[PDB]
């Protein structure tokens, strides 16, 4: 995909975090990492470097409980996207609000919050 | 504005991206004259008008479990949709377009002609039915169990891609549940005998039936008891008694043998798909068991596969049954969200590559 997002996707080791907003990927202000609105949908580009310098890649589309179809679906499809834009190298991880993976909750040094409300939907 | 059209055995579901449903489902029939020539309106009808007509119509599906059989058909199902249902002109809309898991080379390829030569449309796209389902869901792993009018499928998918292999088809579906309906209701003392007949079976059956939790036990309830029996109005005014054809109908998505069939039932047919996967990713299957399509609709469906996929699988298996409410059009839903993505743009055939490349371009672009 041509998306633009894309092109900036697992350069360097660190974390990416991108929102659902409407049937597009939007990148999230950096200074707001880990604080999730329950009412949208989101996907986290993990990229790790290991010791040889290799780039390793895993890819979690994270679900507020209250976000809507649409923003879920799009996560999950972008997530894919991604993954076959990266070569199918990154492992894609389900994340669901209230039950994340300890290596997704993981990322978030001062633990990750929740809050109400969200981007409204895009149907 | 592009159209996502979901075209099924039964039912065509047809609508625009963005919306949250579909716009218009309509019987997947094709009406033709008994006798050519001789009366006012070589010459066809679709849908409910087909079916209104139907004393002095033939009437075909032009898809049988799934696929395509007669392109001539097909072609005014898609005039219709386009033209009486959705009310656009094709030539200025990117069409998304439905198939089977397994839709042979040379219908894909059929499909791409007819859109850009017949209906002059200026992109498509072709998807695969349960990957759409499974995509409504939120989730790019899990299995898909799609059961429509004609056709039953198990679907383990990975990382947004169907598994080929493990892709198991059981021809026992919605049709053949509405026969069974007929057939043991007239074996209890009723007599369906007007042309609304079929109509009426369905409609008990979608109406009235549930998936039993313990098919014995429930025997032994509706045998012993009234509790578990309904009224049911006829058109005429009469009114029925539904008893235990509630549950025994439904019964034979678990019990084949009730149709005179030796298949698997449908947990099993999921078991077996599943068991045909990478063990590693067996587990995310179990816990990620999606129900897609008109004869999962059903209730007390998604407890009973729950139950019987527990009994099949390691005592400490995570099963989890993924049946929303919404299921029924799962595949145009999954479809009107892709075709609206920043990204679908991308991802569709142009008219101008299917110039340069003709039909074999879909297998090149769409998979
Ligand atoms: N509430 C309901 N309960 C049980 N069955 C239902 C219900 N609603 C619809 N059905 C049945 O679902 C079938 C149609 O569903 P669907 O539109 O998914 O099929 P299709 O896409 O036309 O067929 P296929 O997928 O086999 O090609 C019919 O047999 C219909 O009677
Ligand atoms: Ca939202
Ligand atoms: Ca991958
Ligand atoms: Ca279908």
């Amino acid at each position: 995909v041509e998306h633009p997002e894309f092109l900036k996707a697992g350069k360097e080791p660190g974390l990416q975090i991108w929102r659902v907003e409407k049937f597009d990927l939007v990148p999230v202000p950096t200074c707001l990492y880990g604080d999730f609105f329950t009412g949208d949908a989101y996907v986290i580009l993990k990229t790790v470097q290991l010791r040889n310098g290799n780039l390793q890649y895993d890819l979690h589309y994270w679900l507020g409980n209250e976000c809507s179809q649409d923003e879920s679906g799009a996560a999950a499809i972008f997530t894919v996207q991604l993954d076959d834009y990266l070569n199918g190298r990154a492992v894609q991880h389900r994340e669901v609000q209230g039950f994340e993976s300890a290596t997704f909750l993981g990322y978030f040094k001062s633990g990750l919050k929740y809050k109400k409300g969200g981007v409204a939907s895009g149907f | 504005q592009a159209l996502v059209i979901d075209n099924g055995s039964g039912m065509c579901k047809a609508g625009f991206a963005g919306d949250d449903a579909p716009r218009a489902v309509f019987p997947s029939i094709v009406g033709r004259p008994r006798h050519t020539g001789v009366m006012v309106g070589k010459d066809s009808y679709v849908g409910d008008e087909a079916q209104s007509k139907r004393g002095i119509l033939t009437l075909k599906y032009p898809i049988e479990h799934g696929i395509v059989t007669n392109w001539d058909d097909m072609e005014k199902i898609w005039h219709h949709t386009f033209y009486n249902e959705l009310r656009v002109a094709p030539e200025e809309h990117p069409v998304l377009l439905t198939e089977a898991i397994l839709n042979p080379k040379a219908n894909r390829e059929k499909m791409t002609q007819i859109m850009f030569e017949t209906f002059n449309t200026p992109a498509m796209y072709v998807a695969i039915q349960a990957v759409l389902s499974l995509y409504a869901s939120g989730r790019t792993t899990g299995i898909v169990m799609d059961s429509g009018d004609g056709v039953s499928h198990t679907v383990p998918i990975y990382e947004g891609y169907a598994l080929p292999h493990a892709i198991l088809r059981l021809d026992l579906a919605g049709r053949d549940l509405t026969d069974y309906m007929m057939k043991i209701l007239t074996e209890r003392g009723y007599s369906f005998t007007t042309t609304a007949a079929a109509a009426i079976v369905r409609d008990i059956k979608e109406k009235l039936a549930y998936v039993a939790l313990d098919f014995e036990a429930e025997m032994q309830t509706a045998a012993s008891s009234s509790a578990l029996e309904k009224s049911y109005e006829l058109p005429d005014g009469q009114v029925i008694t539904i008893g235990n054809e509630r549950f025994r109908c439904p019964e034979a998505l678990f019990q084949p043998s009730f149709l005179g069939m030796e298949s698997a039932g449908i947990h099993e047919t999921t078991y077996n798909s599943i068991m045909k996967c990478d063990v590693d990713i067996r587990k995310d299957l179990y816990g990620n068991v999606v129900l897609s399509g008109g004869t999962t609709m059903f209730p007390g469906i998604a407890d009973r596969m729950n139950k019987e996929l527990t009994a099949l699988a390691p005592s400490t298996m995570k099963i989890k049954i993924i049946a929303p409410p919404e299921r029924k059009y799962s595949v145009w839903i999954g479809g009107s969200i892709l075709a609206s993505l920043s990204t679908f743009q991308q991802m569709w055939i142009s008219k101008e590559e299917y110039d340069e490349s003709g039909p074999s371009i879909v297998h090149r672009k769409c998979f």
